């Protein structure tokens, strides 16, 4: 009837009103990978923070051992607007607490070589390692 | 469209039942607040809906507390905190399962069997002959039953939480090796009175207004043949069971928002 | 007559159960107030143990800063029967461990001056504070 | 029957008016913006307590490193009725615990200059960074 | 013919729901065991990280004392593709901190003798124990 | 088949109010859930309680 479609579409318009409010509420980013060989990642799990100087710049994904050289190869998640980073970098695993999350906190520097600057983008495997601290060995050799 | 006219009958029909539910209940609680007749009349109705519904609550209440004390005991031990059991099952019962499960079983036993007595009383025309007696039955037979619900279910919840929390204090303390003085101790400073203890009643007393109204309405407009009445009983259980969860999600938003 | 008894069982059994949840499962004292202007309350929430020598004598019922002088004014909760407190007092916040709870551990004595014994009750303000207890001193005193 | 057509719509209006109240207090005031350059934000997440004297005064809603100077630029949320704050201030991250939240507790005083009292409102970039909490260099310091 | 339609939706709706819950909750390998007799195993439970150099390659699915000689007889879970590990091996228990798991971090060299390279696979009892940490008595005696 | 439809639509609504409305990252929520429950004493165990 005349009361049918005017009310039934009214139940349909409000059904799509809040559903459009359901998806628009709380609103991912294309990046590039960065391979990394290490010595100690015990405590660093997946989606752990990558930070340059402390500000988080990406997440640790893809965690698996390269099963031919037994050096832990992990590719990171670094955004594609990062196109002006020189090769001079140290790769340190920090914790920010005694047991916080063991997040990767790598160092960068703009030390330009006089042979040219190498760029770190789209799959540049890094060769620098912290060999993350073994606190058992730290206090252990401190007392003999 | 040819099929959209079949919905045009329903959109008018399903709203007129809501008009009948208000109009029946409004006539049930207006005028002549007599108390000489109703005070023995009502107390026979509490034997119908309060005493017979009492046994099912307590024998199910010991099973919920024994399960939550058993299942909760694994989750605390993996996080290595024994004392939290007393502030867990006290927490979980008094704000989540206490109002929700007791109202479910009340819709089960007392919710359905009340609707059976109403529709049967119209099926043998005990209702239609009482109008020849010139006594208005909605104040006479409905309002003794309606007040018999909303008074009962708060007293059905406080018996449920207490015997529920006692069974929780068995399997953790006695059987699974916890000191008795330690268990109540974390429970003492666990919960307050103003937004927890009276809050259990607010969730429970607003359920009794719905379930008693949704039960006694379905007895009043059911088809008086023997087929339509049992259809109305299984329409009462399914409609209260949505309304208890349709309210609880709202009533858990205000208290904890 | 069988139903008038069983309702009385039903109403009484709900009454014993009503006490069981409020007397055994969930369980205070009228006090007087006492003002106290501090200089650092970072970490001290309300209802922290206000103590004399470590033994608790009060709770914090005030976390507010007065918005005119920017000295954190807390009003204490000290019981009515405390009637012989001399004005000689010092106010300091302690922890009960490395990180226990950041509780107030105020100092007091019996040190009577020769100008009377000024009492401390019903809203006096104590002119003492201990803005040193921070998580920044030990990282500046173990290394500088 | 012309009744719940009138009444029942108010009954669903009475729940939504009750629903709109509670979710409003489940997730509010005109503020201004205050920039801040740091060096290191370890566990400083978004919506962290920006506090003055321990009392929280704002939140962090902007966490995007300025990708041209590589100093972490964070804009704060200071309310519009904060108009009487002189420029002498310092910006520090405390934690309220061994690992509480790593919250910004910036200090401020009334050290007025003899040149005029500068104000901080509507987009000022304070340069008084802390650079303190790393907790890994400090444990590396003592071993040497 | 209406009823035959709805059941077909229902078993599909049962199947759509089944695949979703299975993939979310359920996100293995044939191996060999390697026996190991130690002197200290304190703090290591089952399924602890078995690691060469720091990266976990195995699991301890044994946990049981050999009840005739009172040597702690431990069998590990080395992956079946590991067929070139010589006899020169030193089994060492590491913690990765003061309390990580007190896991296994063994060391293996490539040092070949003049009598052939004997392999360690499929039930070998490796003999170079750590006589692992006495850590409480180590902290106790140094603190004196 | 009435339970497996119940748990799935039950767990989807749980992923609404925590993730979307109460400000939690979506990739973090399923991540703790991935290594949470096993198959042998949890997932088939739901059926054993339901089919009896």
């Amino acid at each position: 009837k005349k009361n049918e479609i005017w009310v039934g579409i009214f139940l349909l318009a409000a059904l799509l009103a809040a559903l459009f409010v359901c998806l628009k509420a709380a609103n991912t980013e294309p990046t590039y990978t960065l391979y990394a060989t290490f010595d100690n990642i015990g405590g660093l799990k997946a989606r752990s923070p990558v930070s340059i100087g402390g500000v988080v710049v990406g997440r640790v994904a893809d965690i698996t051992l390269d099963p031919k050289t037994y050096l832990p190869r992990v590719t990171l998640e670094i955004e594609q607007r990062y196109n002006h980073i020189p090769d001079t970098s140290s790769l340190s695993i920090r914790t920010s607490g005694l047991l916080g999350e063991q997040y990767l906190a790598l160092n960068v520097g703009f030390e330009d070589p006089e042979l040219g600057t190498a760029i770190l983008k789209d799959g540049d495997t890094i060769q620098d390692t912290k060999s993350a601290m073994v606190l058992e060995d730290l206090i252990g050799q401190f007392l003999y | 469209l040819n099929a959209l006219a079949s919905l045009g009958h329903k959109g008018i029909k399903t709203l007129r039942t809501f008009g009948r539910a208000g109009l029946m209940l409004f006539n049930a609680l207006v005028g002549k607040p007599e108390f000489r007749k109703h005070a023995p009349l009502l107390v026979r109705q509490l034997y119908n809906v309060g005493v017979l519904s009492m046994l099912i609550i307590v024998v199910s209440g010991v099973f919920i507390g024994m399960v939550l004390g058993l299942q909760g005991y694994l989750v605390l031990t993996t996080y290595s905190a024994e004392t939290s059991l007393g502030m867990l099952v006290a927490l979980s019962l008094l704000r989540e399962l206490g109002p929700v499960v007791a109202a479910l079983l009340f819709a089960g036993r007392a919710g359905s069997a009340l609707t059976a007595e109403i529709g049967l009383m119209r099926a043998t025309e005990q209702l239609s002959s009482m109008e020849m007696m010139a006594v208005d039955p909605l104040r006479r037979v409905i309002s003794p039953r309606f007040w018999a619900g909303v008074i009962s279910l708060p007293l059905l919840t406080v018996i449920f939480v207490a015997v529920g929390i006692w069974g929780g204090s068995l399997v953790g303390v006695s059987w699974k090796g916890i000191d008795s003085g330690f268990f109540w101790s974390a429970m003492q400073n666990a919960v307050d009175w103003r937004m927890d203890l009276v809050n259990c009643l607010i969730k429970s007393v607003v359920f009794a207004i719905t379930v008693t109204w949704i039960s006694l309405f379905n007895g009043y407009d059911a088809i008086p043949t023997s087929a339509g009445i049992s259809r109305a009983t299984t329409r009462t259980v399914v409609h209260s069971s949505l309304a208890v969860l349709g309210l609880d999600f709202v009533l858990t938003a205000l208290m904890f928002g």
